[PDB]
């Protein structure tokens, strides 16, 4: 999230200087000409669980 | 089910992307098990979930 956002207020920099534009109210129709289109749409693996396969909790490292 | 198979898979991709290469293993078993020949000109990268599912892999543009 720290990075999208580096990300999202150098473009606004950038276009502040470059653009000229006064000031960026960002919304989530500019957000994706800014970071582009997202990287993750489902949520899950399975959206709806074939038989054998079944979810569960882990505590991993990170 | 019961044929005793070596595979050659030529090296070079990064290990984090070797599973890339797993669904194309997928299809070449099934066409040796078959004798069809994959169409050619055809280009395939994925990871199997041992279910059919694939997951999304790195170096795309590449």
């Amino acid at each position: 999230l720290q990075k999208q956002v580096e990300k999202v207020l150098r473009k606004s920099a950038y276009k502040i200087v470059s653009g000229e534009a006064e000031s960026v109210e960002v919304t989530p129709e500019n957000l994706q000409d800014f970071v582009g289109k997202p990287v993750f749409t489902v949520e899950r693996m399975y959206d709806v669980t074939p038989p054998g396969v079944v979810m569960g909790l882990a505590w991993t490292a990170m | 089910v019961t044929s005793h198979i070596h595979l050659h898979v030529p090296e070079g991709a990064t290990p984090k992307d070797g599973p890339s290469a797993g669904c194309t293993i997928v299809t070449a078993l099934l066409s040796l098990a078959m004798g069809r020949p994959v169409r050619q000109n055809l280009a395939m990268t994925g990871e199997v979930s041992l279910t059919g599912k694939i997951l999304p892999v790195g170096g795309i543009k590449e």
